[PDB]
């Protein structure tokens, strides 16, 4: 089966600047590569076929080339409603397949989070759950690490995270991170930590409290 | 007026079956082949198969050879794909779609099919308040939303009048129940000293929560 | 032989894509099924002393079989002189002929 690598995950740009989004096969394919934009969860919108075909409608600021392996969709001047996921697609020969997709999003200065750590509220622990909460807020770009620490050490199961979109006012990044304990798990430790890796710094911020103050 | 028209989401529960339909309309359906894809939310697209609706050929990813069925309704217009087995792998959205075309100007594609394939039954949030640690310029409070059936919530603060430096993160499922979150930050002379409430709404459990953040303490 | 008969499937989908009425589309169409039905019997140079029944050598013919139901899903379309729609139909053909012309 054809594989069609998308380089790279994340493209930042500003509004009016060019961009140049990379499509490269594992084989052969031609000229039987096409591009699609997709906003969220909606059907995806044909922009080129065939590698350098553009489609009735689509604007003069999107051109794709290439044929072989080595295919490039380009946007001129790069619009606010251009920003969302971009896939390439194959029809040289079956399986169809489809890359992992390009993520097109505002660019802004690198930011470190701002980092809060929550106990469990007193209405969960009478209710026999404790969850350990950790925001990350209004960092950029979007790659951050969390590690939780019980007593000073690592802890990996129980831990859920979620990122919300690239905020609509300050195109900035926030993360959740949620650690699930029962109400006796969390009575059996005195120490939680949560502490935030992200490239704006080599040091981590550490936030963490004492289950008993 | 060429469309491709799904039917609308199902619940489906681990072992089970279901039948996705495709309403052609606005051109001659036995005359174009109809291919299937599968999407995750914010994943790569993966094709199905193709069925020739004319003659009912059909072809298949050997990914899917043993998943998926399609099959055609001539009469009606309308293409089908059966999924057998089903588990939360096959938790996703499906589109039906006529591939582009050298001949033809367009490609088409239905609205998209979400599946949710759970044991989970309808279920209220847990809502609780998350006052900061017992002891700054500013300060952050959060909303925590736990154990609840199906998507969607809604969460406000203060009923929509606090709108800036809010953050609602996206739904996460742990074990067949859905989890969000939510954070507000405000100047330090803003909280305690005046209210600050999230307010939950679950529309399928017939659910509103209204929680008062309070400072922890003795 | 064997090679004459993809050479035949490949020609005939040159003259389906520059075709311009339903006779054209026809005939190219018949010679493909034709060329695809006498393919099948063959044994290609990899598989020369492999078994009949090997997974390779029912892949072999596996294409044809898809081939097949193609070609019969485009004359179709052509005996009923839909042009354009069988010209669509050729090209899903492309890429069943592309997946299987020199796997083996």
């Amino acid at each position: 089966d054809i594989v069609l690598t998308q380089s790279p995950a994340t493209l930042s740009v500003t509004p009016g600047d060019r961009v140049s989004l990379s499509c490269r096969a594992s084989q052969s394919v031609s000229n039987y590569l096409h591009w699609y934009q997709q906003k969220s969860h909606e059907s995806p919108r044909l922009l080129i076929k065939y590698a350098s075909q553009s489609i009735s409608g689509i604007p003069s600021r999107f051109s794709g080339s290439g044929s072989g392996t080595d295919f490039t969709l380009s946007i001129n001047s790069v619009e606010t409603e251009d920003f969302g996921m971009y896939f390439c697609q194959q029809s040289n020969s079956w399986p169809l397949t489809f890359g992992a997709g390009t993520k097109l999003e505002l660019r802004r200065a690198d930011a470190a989070p701002t980092v809060s750590i929550f106990p469990p509220s007193s209405e969960q622990l009478t209710s026999g759950g404790a969850s350990v909460v950790c925001f990350l807020n209004n960092f950029y770009p979007k790659d951050i690490n969390v590690k939780w620490k019980i007593d000073g050490s690592e802890r990996q199961n129980g831990v859920l995270n979620s990122w919300t979109d690239q905020d609509s006012k300050d195109s900035t990044y926030s993360m959740s991170s949620t650690l699930t304990l029962t109400k006796d798990e969390y009575e059996r430790h005195n120490s939680y930590t949560c502490e935030a890796t992200h490239k704006t710094s080599t040091s981590p911020i550490v936030k963490s409290f004492n289950r008993n103050e | 007026q060429i469309q491709l028209q799904q039917s609308g989401p199902e619940l489906v529960k681990p072992g089970a079956s279901v039948k996705i339909s495709c309403k052609a309309s606005g051109y001659t359906f036995t005359d174009f082949y109809i291919n299937w894809m599968k999407q995750r939310p914010g994943q790569g697209l993966e094709w199905i198969g193709w069925i020739f609706p004319g003659s009912g050929n059909t072809h298949y990813n050997e990914k899917f050879k043993g998943k998926a069925t399609l099959i055609v309704d001539t009469s009606s217009s309308t293409a089908f794909m059966q999924l057998n087995s089903l588990t939360s792998e096959d938790s996703a959205v499906y589109f039906c779609t006529r591939p582009v075309s050298y001949y033809y100007d367009f490609d088409y594609w239905g609205q998209g099919t979400t599946l949710t394939v759970s044991s989970a039954k309808t279920t209220a949030p847990s809502v609780y308040p998350l006052a900061p640690v017992c002891g700054g310029s500013s300060v952050t409070l959060g909303c925590l939303v736990k154990g609840y059936f199906p998507e969607p919530v809604t969460l406000t603060w203060n009923s929509g009048s606090l709108s800036s430096g809010v953050h609602t993160f996206p739904a996460v499922l742990q074990s067949d129940l859905y989890t969000l979150s939510s954070s507000v930050t405000v100047t330090s002379s803003t909280w305690p000293s005046q209210s600050i409430t999230c307010n939950v709404a679950h529309p399928a459990s017939s659910t509103k929560v209204d929680k008062k953040i309070e400072p922890r303490g003795p | 032989d064997l090679e004459d008969n993809w050479e035949t499937l490949n020609d005939n989908l040159k003259v389906i894509e520059k075709a311009d009425n339903a006779a054209q589309v026809k005939d190219a169409l018949t010679k493909m099924r034709a060329a695809a039905l006498d393919a099948q019997k063959a044994t290609p140079p990899k598989l020369e002393d492999k078994s009949p029944d090997s997974p390779e050598m029912k892949d072999f013919r596996h294409g044809f079989d898809i081939l097949v139901g193609q070609i019969d899903d485009a004359l179709k379309l052509a005996n009923e002189g839909k042009v354009k729609e069988a010209q669509a139909a050729a090209e899903q053909l492309k890429t069943t002929r592309n997946a299987y012309i020199q796997k083996y």
